[PDB]
């Protein structure tokens, strides 16, 4: 009925207890590990891999998983541990061969978690694992679990017509869970909403209870830009279960998106209440209260924002509102003493706050702003870039110059620096050779970057040469279609001699823009006449 | 990094491989494993044991009077069945059972040749269970009466009125249920003398013991204030301290508490709790001396360990452990030479007797 | 005269056989020597004023003096005040009379029964107090009547075994050591042991001491 | 193959720390380990126990003998110390004890649940000196005895005469010369007789027994062939026998063994052989029972402990142990002649006489 201990096996079981209840459960895992690999019963195996489990060592976990499971292969729950640690140690095959074991004696099965190794599974070991998922359809056509993982194979191959089609076949399949979800993932991949959101419906209808299908058809309604649909479901997904925290994010989000500023307002209130993810909360209330033009509770709810990652952008709508709307002296003592207190923050922050003041077009303030950013950190680049920039606002050419040669030097391989000081200089200096090596050796470092094309293009119709401006702006155009490429285009037909090209080129982007401000700028310095 | 005992526990093992070895009958490691559990309990000191389920089921049963039966207490002499009394709140005194009744068969089994733990073992059975009872009066034809097995209440209280004034309340065990039978004993004798009760006298002669509470439920039931008793161990949990409620059925009454050589740790505790509070005066010969709380500490199987935890001390702080409570006045059992208990019994009559001479001296 | 024989740790038996002259000085003496061997504490002073026909009626005053200190002990136009002067020291008293006291016994039995200082157990005497009831005629009734008895334990054939018999029992809270299961013999048999009535008194003597205060 | 228990383990490993944390002095586990051993080995079997290192020590050298004893054998059974039977000629035996009384209460200490060795250690005292102890005999409440134990020694067989014809040999306890002794008396009774005996009534009754290699001595003595008794056991070399040679110095005497209450393992084995090998008849009370065969084994550690390694058995397989011995007739017991002075002996010494006028022989 009952075994026997050798004298040994007691000892050991008995010291490795005692020491699991001291805590030292490094003795106790060794002595079990050790006496399940004797003993090889399934009592101490399991024991000892409770213990592993617990602890987490992969080695030992998988060790004493696959010898409980061949002690007992009766018993499922072995069965599938092992096969759940096998998947984690890297061998898959056999781990469908211990789940073909657990489908034998029928309950559970966690296939998603071999598809997913799988997914992390290399190509080469992919296929192997594709062929053995195909010998075990062959042997069991009726599981659709397998066909899940074949699914996901195949989409991580990149092509799940096959797969999503052989589930759409079977009627059982399109009424299960998972293989919905997924089907609604690979719609996602090909872009086909008019499916996705009849057979999520369809999915619903089939067991609404279920929060996945529902969030998958919340999801796919955002993607359809649909808001009142969305918006009802997201509601009827509260009020049969309101506890879920990432459901109410999801629907707040959808709020906002949807212009109910309201309800958004008060599921950000309830969420702040509950003090959970309170920056997002913050920050969309924020939202909320510029969709409602206050200024006050603008500022005031993004600068309650907490450290993180959506505070800095927070941050820099707070001082574009607080730039709009006056009140430089309360702004600028805020922003002053939030940067003050962390010093890697403060750099980040006087940075904005001089490029706005830059972009509002001041000058004292912004120039005091940079300056003491200057003499704090004058080591980083994004401050020299900043001094350049107003340097370039103040007429002279030799800060910037000095500023971005500087940072070339710094890095060898930047290329945005040597295409910004060859522009700069060309459209500043007299001589354009300088420009034009700085160009040449931006091109040479980083000829992809539309920028490092516009430059050149720019520094060629300077030089004086029509086929290299325009195979270059050519380029920039196919990387990107930019204005300046356009203006270049412009310049070259107008160096050129022909004067009705470049006045469609340019009344082209007036159309883009009506009131333009680069456009407007480039033509009063081209064409010097009001009336192109 | 305490070292755990590695020689002492190969030691053990050596010896349970000795043992299922060389031993004459074949030994399962579960009786070995279960006399070693039962060794240490046993053999840390005398109390302190382990619990199997049916003696676990046992003291439940102790503790909480109500038991699975019919509620009959009777004695098996010279092969017939003696019906001591049958318990009130019973079917028994409703199915006409008499004392000196004789059952001839219990559910059928003859009640000739058995002993009296077997009698008693026969005669209990699961609670609901119905039981037919084959019984010979006078030792006519014999006659069937089926009863319906029931919880039934042991009264561990018992209480009646000695001489018009005086009052005399037994303790026969401390029970769970023993705080409100002291205190519905105290209103029904308090009532029964219209108001005014002259003196009591509460006797715990021979009591084993029982649970804790009941006792401190008792002590504030003959208390106005103070604290009763507090316990210490090495153990947070079991540090203790219980104290008396300002309720007071007594009514300030005086009070005479009498302890035999078989007063143990719980009357102790009463006793203590009663004398070192100046509430009431002691006699008799030395207690039982015994010191000690236990704790049953539920296991699975439904088989529990009971350990001592903690030890108590009175109210003054000496703790009565192995030398217990002297009584103020040590009167011991004696003949005197020139429905009442106290002529029969000699302390009580010495007991009544100080009570009368009390309240005579108080003249109240 | 007097006898003093200490019973217990603070109860001592005091005995007057006959009312000799000057009983005064045996009688202090014998208070004296008690407190000392009391270290000069009692809690109770049994005076078994029984079987003591009497004596001159100056010494019976001098006691009852020794005993009380304010009010007037016996008038019969004669009165005898007392003075502060007591070695009782305020010991509660428990005076006994067998039915066998007759005349001084008596007087000094009904003076502390009137004056509240005494309590009297014994039988009624055989046999003015200073309250109105007279002494030869009605006798003296007794606060708490105790016919006399004798009283004999019986031998124990097994001794019940205390917590310091069970081996590897516990050690006492405070360190103490633990009184062991030994068998002594007393001294004799003392007065307590005997006679029913002076156990008696001994018990109510105790019980008054214990629960009238700390 | 079966599973393991590891349930168990677990309990009680759980049971031994928590008693460790929950108990009202620190204990360490040493002394919990100690007495969790003492306790497997007790509670499965009264007269085993545990002999620590210094225990096995002092038993390769006992002490010299100075302190005497009470001259009672006990046999721990139900949880109370029962006196299997006080040796004759003691105060135990001047005093009145009886086969089956048990010693409750030994100097005050209750003896429920103390084992045997302890107890009968505790009764060792020094020569002359008092003891009192309780006895709940017969189910009658207990009552305190008191004695003084010295040192005793009892001449192991004494031999007598009742009749022509017929010698009674009482056998005090089985001493490891008994058997020339017994030799000895029996020689001596048969030339004081002057021819074959009419019937040698041998009294094995009051005996707590004593080196079994006594007992098969003296079966052989009166027994030419056979086996006296063999021992059987779980261990390989458990299994043990005795055999009788054809030297008979009984002289083919009819024989009639007594049987009290008070036999133990020794004279239990050689009244059990001699009856069933219908070489004599039994008559008394039923033997107590004792059959077991405490060994002291060691370990290790320089330690060492006692177990019952074997069981006795008589030759015609009756089992010794929990069945005792079932005389083929029974009697009850209840200057004088020894043949008067005890109702058994009348009646043995007269079935005897019967017996061999009815034989002719």
């Amino acid at each position: 009925k009952y075994g026997s201990f050798s004298e040994d096996s007691l000892y050991s079981l008995l010291v490795a207890e005692l020491a699991g209840q001291r805590n030292r459960f490094d003795i106790a895992l060794s002595n079990y590990v050790v006496q399940a690999q004797k003993t090889r019963d399934p009592g101490v195996s399991e024991r000892a891999f409770r213990i592993a489990e617990y602890l987490g060592a992969d080695q030992e976990a998988l060790d004493t998983s696959l010898l409980w499971a061949r002690s007992a292969p009766d018993n499922l729950d072995a069965q599938r541990a092992a096969a759940i640690q096998l998947a984690r140690a890297g061998r898959y095959e056999e781990s469908m061969v211990y789940m073909e074991k657990v489908l034998n004696g029928q309950g559970d099965t966690h296939f998603d978690f071999l598809a997913l190794s799988a997914a992390e599974t290399d190509p080469d070991t992919r296929a192997g694992l594709l062929q053995s998922f195909d010998h075990l359809l062959k042997k069991y056509p009726n599981n659709g679990q397998l066909l899940f993982g074949k699914a996901l194979l195949l989409q991580q191959d990149g092509r799940p017509d096959e797969a999503l089609t052989l589930l759409e076949d079977n009627s059982a399949s399109r009424h299960e869970v998972a293989p919905l979800l997924l089907r609604s993932r690979l719609l996602q991949s090909m872009k086909r909403s008019d499916e996705a959101l009849p057979l999520l419906k369809a999915g619903i209808k089939e067991h609404p209870d279920d929060k996945r299908v529902r969030l998958a058809y919340a999801r796919l309604l955002v993607e359809q830009n649909r808001l009142d649909d969305a918006k009802a479901e997201f509601a009827g997904l509260v009020q049969q279960f309101p506890d879920d925290d990432d459901l109410r994010f999801s629907l707040a989000l959808v709020c906002l998106e949807a212009q109910a500023w309201d309800e958004a307002r008060i599921y950000l209130e309830e969420l702040v209440e509950r003090d959970s993810h309170v920056d997002a909360a913050h920050f969309n209330l924020g939202r909320l209260a510029e969709e409602q033009k206050d200024t006050a509770r603008a500022l005031d709810e993004y600068a309650q924002v907490g450290p993180g990652n959506d505070f800095l952008p927070a941050q820099l709508r707070q001082t574009d509102v607080l730039l709009k709307a006056g009140r430089v002296d309360e702004a600028a003592q805020r922003l002053d003493k939030a940067r003050s207190e962390q010093p890697d923050y403060a750099i980040q922050l006087y940075l904005i706050e001089a490029e706005a003041l830059s972009n509002n077009d001041q000058q004292e303030k912004a120039w005091q702003a940079i300056q003491e950013g200057l003499k704090q950190y004058p080591e980083d680049l994004n401050l020299l870039y900043t001094r350049s920039m107003l340097a370039e606002k103040r007429n002279d050419l030799a800060q910037m110059e000095k500023d971005l040669r500087f940072v070339i030097a710094r890095e060898p391989d930047n290329a945005m620096a040597l295409n910004a000081l060859g522009y700069t200089l060309a459209d500043r200096t007299t001589r354009y050779g300088e420009a034009r090596e700085l160009i040449l050796k931006a091109h040479k470092l980083n000829p992809d970057d539309p920028a490092i094309l516009d430059s050149m293009g720019w520094i060629n119709y300077r030089q004086g040469k029509l086929a290299d401006a325009e195979r270059y702006l050519r380029q920039a155009l196919q990387r990107y279609p930019d204005h300046e490429v356009a203006a270049h285009l412009g310049e070259v037909l107008w160096a050129q001699g022909r004067q009705g090209d470049a006045r469609a080129i340019w009344r082209e982007y007036l159309d883009k823009q009506p009131d333009s401000d680069v456009l407007r700028r480039t033509i009063k310095r081209l064409t010097g006449a009001e009336t192109p | 990094s305490a070292p755990l005992p590695l020689d002492e526990l190969r030691t053990f093992a050596e010896v349970l491989d000795r043992v299922k070895a060389a031993y004459v009958e074949p030994v399962d490691d579960k009786t070995l494993l279960e006399n070693a559990i039962k060794g240490m309990l046993s053999n840390l000191d005398p109390h302190s044991a382990y619990l199997g389920p049916e003696d676990f089921a046992e003291l439940q049963e102790s503790t909480s009077g109500e038991f699975g039966g019919l509620g009959i207490e009777v004695g098996s002499e010279d092969g017939f069945i003696k019906v001591v009394s049958p318990i009130d709140d019973t079917p028994a005194a409703r199915a006409g059972i008499q004392p000196g009744d004789l059952i001839v068969q219990i559910d059928g089994k003859p009640t000739k040749g058995q002993s009296m733990t077997e009698a008693v073992d026969s005669m209990r059975g699961k609670a609901g269970s119905p039981i037919t009872l084959t019984i010979v009066r006078d030792g006519g034809r014999p006659f069937d009466v089926e009863l319906k097995r029931a919880i039934i209440k042991v009264k561990s209280v018992k209480s009646q009125v000695l001489e018009p004034g005086y009052a005399y309340l037994r303790i026969t065990q401390f029970q769970v249920n023993t705080g409100e039978e002291v205190v519905k004993a105290l209103n029904q004798l308090r009532k029964d003398n219209k108001g005014r009760l002259k003196g009591l006298v509460l006797d715990l002669r021979n009591n084993p013991g029982g649970v804790l509470q009941s006792a401190v439920e008792v002590a504030d039931a003959f208390l106005t204030k103070g604290l009763i008793v507090y316990t210490k161990g090495r153990i947070a949990n079991s540090e203790l301290r219980f104290s008396a409620d300002p309720a007071d059925p007594s009514d300030k009454v005086p009070l005479v508490v009498l302890i035999n050589g078989g007063s143990a740790a719980a009357a102790e505790i009463v006793a203590g709790a009663l004398q070192d509070q100046k509430r009431a005066i002691l006699m008799g010969t030395d207690s039982f001396g015994k010191g000690s709380v236990q704790t049953v500490l539920p296991l699975n199987n439904d088989r529990a360990l009971k350990l001592t935890t903690a030890l108590y001390y009175t109210p003054n702080g000496r703790s009565i452990q192995a030398q217990g409570i002297v009584p103020d006045i040590e009167v011991g059992r004696a003949k005197v030479t020139q429905e009442r208990p106290q002529d029969s019994d000699y302390q009580l009559s010495q007991a009544l007797s100080l009570l009368k001479g009390l309240s005579v001296t108080r003249g109240n």
